[PDB]
């Protein structure tokens, strides 16, 4: 059979694993609702690298638009849920 | 995926420092990308830091097979900007040595094309003739190739006292050497197989892409700058212009051979019609005086000093001067700001446009056909890169 | 009748008179949509009318070629198609309007 | 006013979007460059160098200048991908044979006359 | 005024067809080419026995540079610097001062032979025939530094080659 | 005035003047100036926006037919606000004539690519971009053509130094060719040749 029925909890776990895998972010400091620019003092270029890491993690192309707004982990989870049609 | 291959610069078929990046399916050429600039020396900026006489030896080294033809084009541009006129004997000398130079260039082109194709023998037969013409160059100027003989006022020195006789002796034997070359190549079925219907270009395409010279005449376009826009004494000589029918490599080869014959005709005429007189313009504010005058007369010494330190000033203005060089239309866009140094010198070389069209001419051909096309375009990268 | 136009990629034209008449009529039709006071329209109309009259008055192809001074009537046909394409482009461009912008005072001053 | 004609972008937002796109392309290219050219640097070093080159021009406020900078960066990326460049060209970014030139007053005073 | 190079039609009579068939099947033009090469085999080669035999040259030949003297042994060069001004390659470097006897002479006269283009403009520009391009061309060195000529080297060249240089000038100065 | 002075041709001068007037009347939207040089060389100054129309008209018009582009280059004049002067040279085989079209631009303003009008321009526009830094809009494949890979700056610009900023040498420690700041064993010697006395009265400028 094909891939399992991915859920929101899996998306959040993978996204937070990716963020804690980033060197410029101290792991235990980041939260699900922490704004990338304000909370972690990340620049615009840093956000681009994180979005590309998401594209590698979940295997789908996130355009330049719709990536300019994913500014905290929760928005990333919502975007992936919308793109993959996951509700529960 | 197409195979991607580097053709040159260190390749025998490259004809210089060319990096031809080629996309191939099997041996079929899917794409040609000529990468040039491996012989870009920044000649035009350097010419900007020189005086008009100091910039002349650069035109020797632009196209190193047609030195005096390059010198003549530059001299015509500067003379047009100076509003002066070379004397008649100088103009006859210029046309004679331009035709000798055309012989040199056509020998080099045809034999290197044959050598790429695989016919190595005619090169050795024709390079002895090239050697004798190099001797003619040397007797007149002291240099085998970069003579710097043609100057914006005429020529540097008068012919030595027995040069015309030797030029006649050489010219009365050359036709048999052309005949031996044609026996080797013209009717060979292998040569025709390697040349007929290879690199066919239409008249419309040749005109739009900027082609000139043989690349036009092989496609039936009737255009020769010596006939349509004559310079020096080209209006006083008689010759035919070879014209092709099919626009392929074979037709371009026949055109060059016949061009060689017509150059012999023009040389014969120039030998029988050389007039007497002085060799540079009798105007010591442009052309240097003789050394005896320079050592006897105050004005002559002052003008020698000033012409060799500062140089003559050229009135402000811009010209585009073109000649029928052996490789096509060779041009200079020369901009003078009023001083003794050129403000701008743009050099137009036919090989630039021919190489820019190489990719078009190689559609649907193999590797060996691309080698033949590079040979038939008559490319020297000194003029392409500058 | 004639073989070998002599220029590579230029086919010999059978029935060149009809082609020339059609092309010149199309050219005049396109020029009819340009303002009458535009110089392009009047110049092109004048030359096209002369060429059309020459084509109508001379049934012989070689004599017509010598009258037209256009070099081998197939080339005359090609030039007519070029002029038609240019006429459509000029209709779109409208180059008869007043100069778009005036250059800086010392822009074309030479020397320096 | 100031009556200028754009190249690609009408304001700094579109120019920033193009900058981000070019940065994404360079970021993706770096590992392939390290593999193909057989470079002795890490992928981390290459991406750090890409970021440093991008940040060299962070002070630009003209959308036309930014458009030209993106055009030049795209030219360099196309050049790198097609292997027109050699290992020497890629390594020219790191200045490995250049001795560090000091910036403080005293060392400059010691070495010579240039400021 | 023009001619055609490839606008000839072949005859279609039976004799011409049979001749062309013989050319195709028995390879006549290939034997023609073989005959041409065989003919060249029996000619005398145009090769010369170098270094024993030399290529012909001219009195105007441009070669290695030399600084000349007057018959008294006094140097001809007066440090006018016209050669340095005219040199398109900037290959000449000159420094001058009054000599101990007040003469206008050089203290430095260098020619960078790896900058020089061997154009001969300097010997044209020289007003006293001090700098010349002598006839020598066999002066290849094993190091780059040996091709950076100072005044001593050029004066030595003049002393070594004066006999031939004067004879070359005598044969060409009436064309100058 | 006879032997050493270049002769004049007034017939060609008149023909070129009339044709310049013709071109100016047909395209008033773009033509700013028309000149005929003393040695019979027609020049037409235009507005940049008219690069594509003018050339198209010049190559297509029945009375023009300039189907061949000799060459295309640029001139740098730093004193002008629009630094760069774009020069097109065209040849007409039907009428055996030549024409020069000139326009202007600066560092940040693109010029329309004329590859569509003339196929020959491709490499000419690439060369202008490489040597001068003039961008051409809608160009098929615009990239450096003459300079080295990764070379910074444009050499033909007046401000650029003659010997540039970097040189190359082989370095054995890194086992490759490296680029370093230029050092010269002998500096190029700048000559001041301009004479303090005026040469050509006909070109004297007003004393401002
Ligand atoms: C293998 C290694 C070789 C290296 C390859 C060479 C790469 C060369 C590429 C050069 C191209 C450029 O410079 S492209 C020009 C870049 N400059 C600008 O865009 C000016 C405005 N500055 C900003 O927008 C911000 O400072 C910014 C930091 C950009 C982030 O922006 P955010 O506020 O949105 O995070
Ligand atoms: S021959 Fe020419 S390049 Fe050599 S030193 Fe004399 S002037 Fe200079
Ligand atoms: S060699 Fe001749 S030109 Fe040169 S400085 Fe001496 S005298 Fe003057």
């Amino acid at each position: 059979s094909d891939a399992p029925p991915l859920t929101l909890e899996a998306i959040k776990d993978r996204v937070l694993y990716v963020l804690k895998l980033y060197d410029k972010i101290d792991p235990e400091k980041l939260s699900v609702n922490s704004h990338f620019m304000k909370d972690l003092g990340l620049d615009s270029l840093d956000q681009v690298e994180i979005i590309m890491a998401m594209e590698d993690e979940f295997g789908f192309e996130i355009p330049d638009i719709d990536a300019e707004k994913l500014m905290c982990p929760q928005e990333i989870v919502d975007y992936i849920a919308d793109k993959k049609d996951v509700y529960e | 995926s197409n195979l991607t291959l580097n053709f040159g610069p260190q390749h025998p078929a490259a004809h210089g420092v060319l990096r031809l990046v080629m996309e191939l399916s099997g041996e079929m050429v899917r794409k040609c990308d000529p990468h040039i600039g491996l012989l870009h020396r920044g000649t035009e900026k350097l010419i900007e830091y020189k005086t008009y006489l100091q910039a002349l030896p650069y035109f020797d080294r632009l196209d190193y097979v047609s030195m005096m033809c390059n010198e003549q084009a530059y001299s015509l541009a500067v003379e047009k900007l100076l509003n002066i006129q070379p004397p008649p004997r100088a103009q006859w000398i210029r046309v004679l040595f331009g035709e000798i130079t055309r012989l040199l260039n056509h020998i080099m082109a045809v034999t290197t094309h044959a050598l790429d194709i695989g016919a190595m023998t005619p090169f050795f037969w024709m390079f002895e003739e090239r050697e004798k013409m190099f001797e003619f160059y040397e007797r007149v100027s002291g240099a085998r190739m970069h003579a710097a003989y043609i100057r914006p006022g005429g020529v540097h020195q008068d012919l030595p006292l027995g040069l015309l006789d030797d030029i006649y002796e050489f010219s009365k034997n050359f036709s048999f050497r052309i005949d031996e070359l044609e026996e080797m190549l013209t009717n060979n079925r292998i040569w025709r197989n390697r040349t007929v219907d290879i690199g066919v270009v239409t008249a419309e395409d040749a005109l739009n892409y900027g082609f000139s010279g043989v690349m036009l005449r092989g496609s039936g376009i009737q255009w020769d700058l010596r006939k349509t826009q004559p310079y020096d004494v080209y209006d006083q000589v008689e010759f035919d212009v070879p014209i092709g029918s099919r626009g392929d490599c074979y037709d371009r080869y026949l055109c060059r051979v016949e061009e060689m014959r017509q150059s012999l005709r023009i040389i014969s005429q120039c030998l029988n019609k050389m007039p007497p007189g002085e060799i540079k313009v009798d105007d010591a504010k442009v052309s240097p005086p003789k050394r005896a005058e320079m050592k006897t007369s105050m004005e002559s010494l002052i003008h020698h000093f000033k012409l060799y330190t500062e140089g003559y000033q050229v009135p402000p203005g811009a010209t585009y001067t073109a000649i029928e060089a052996p490789k096509g239309e060779f041009g200079v866009y020369l901009v003078s700001d009023g001083s003794s140094r050129p403000y701008r010198c743009k050099i137009k070389a036919p090989g630039f446009a021919h190489l820019a069209g190489l990719d078009k001419m190689s559609k649907g051909h193999m590797l060996a056909d691309v080698v033949a096309i590079i040979g038939t375009q008559d490319i020297v990268f000194g003029e392409v890169d500058r | 009748l004639k073989k070998t136009t002599g220029l590579v990629g230029l086919a010999v034209c059978e029935t060149p008179h009809e082609r020339l008449k059609i092309l010149y009529t199309k050219i005049l039709d396109v020029l009819g949509q340009i303002p009458k006071n535009a110089a392009y329209r009047k110049y092109t109309e004048q030359i096209t009318n002369e060429k059309l009259g020459m084509v109508k008055a001379e049934p012989d192809v070689k004599k017509l070629e010598e009258q037209l001074q256009g070099g081998q009537i197939e080339e005359v046909i090609l030039q007519a198609e070029n002029e038609l394409s240019l006429a459509r482009k000029m209709l779109r461009w409208k180059p008869w309007e007043p100069l778009v912008e005036e250059p800086p005072a010392n822009q074309w001053k030479w020397p320096i | 006013g100031t009556s200028v004609k754009p190249i690609f972008s009408r304001d700094m937002n579109e120019a920033k979007r193009r900058v981000r796109e070019l940065y994404r392309a360079w970021y993706r290219e770096v590992p392939n460059t390290v593999h193909l050219f057989q470079l002795d640097i890490s992928v981390k070093q290459g991406r750090d160098k890409v970021r440093e080159m991008f940040m060299k021009n962070a002070h630009v406020t003209d959308p036309r200048v930014v458009d030209l900078l993106v055009i030049k960066g795209k030219m360099e990326l196309e050049e790198t991908i097609n292997v027109w460049k050699q290992r020497t060209h890629i390594m020219r970014f790191f200045h490995e044979t250049e001795a560090p030139r000091p910036t403080d007053f005293l060392s400059k005073f010691y070495v010579g006359h240039d400021p | 005024t023009y001619k055609f190079v490839n606008m000839r039609e072949p005859s279609m009579d039976m004799k011409s067809v049979t001749d062309r068939a013989a050319q195709t099947l028995l390879w006549t033009e290939l034997v023609r080419g073989l005959g041409m090469t065989l003919s060249y085999l029996f000619r005398e080669p145009a090769t010369i026995n170098y270094p024993f035999e030399k290529g012909p040259l001219s009195p105007r030949f441009r070669g290695e540079h030399a600084l000349r003297r007057y018959p008294s042994g006094e140097e001809r060069c007066i440090a006018c610097k016209l050669c340095e001004a005219v040199c398109p390659a900037q290959a000449i470097t000159i420094e001058a001062e009054p000599r101990a006897d007040g003469s206008r002479r050089t203290t430095r006269y260098d020619i960078d032979m790896t900058k020089c283009i061997y154009c001969g403009f300097c010997q044209e520009a020289c007003p006293v025939d001090a700098i010349v391009e002598g006839p020598n061309f066999e002066f290849s060195t094993e190091t780059h530094e040996e091709l950076l000529y100072n005044k001593e080297k050029l004066l030595n060249n003049g002393d070594k080659w004066e006999a031939e240089i004067a004879a070359n000038i005598q044969a060409d100065y009436l064309y100058r | 005035t006879r032997p050493t002075i270049r002769p004049r041709n007034d017939v060609v001068h008149k023909q070129l003047s009339a044709f310049g007037q013709y071109v100016a009347e047909i395209l008033p939207k773009y033509v700013q100036q028309v000149q005929v040089s003393c040695f019979n060389e027609l020049e037409i100054f235009i507005h940049p926006d008219g690069v594509i129309p003018v050339l198209t008209f010049l190559r297509d018009h029945t009375n023009a037919q300039f189907k061949s582009l000799a060459d295309l280059t640029a001139v740098d004049v730093p004193t002008r606000q629009n630094r760069f002067e774009i020069v097109y040279n065209l040849l007409s085989l039907r009428f055996n004539s030549r024409i020069r079209v000139k326009t202007y631009t600066d560092e940040l303003t693109p010029i329309e690519s004329s590859v569509t009008v003339y196929k020959a321009a491709n490499w000419y526009e690439r060369e202008i971009w490489d040597m001068f830094g003039v961008f051409f809009a809608n160009h098929p494949d615009l990239r450096r053509i003459l300079t080295d890979y990764g070379f910074e700056g444009h050499p033909f610009r007046k401000d650029f130094p003659l010997s540039g900023y970097v040189e190359l040498r082989y370095d054995d420690e890194v086992k490759r060719v490296v680029a370093e700041p230029v050092e010269l064993a002998q500096e190029f010697r700048k000559f001041d040749l301009n004479s303090p006395w005026e040469a050509f009265p006909a070109y004297r400028q007003p004393p401002e």
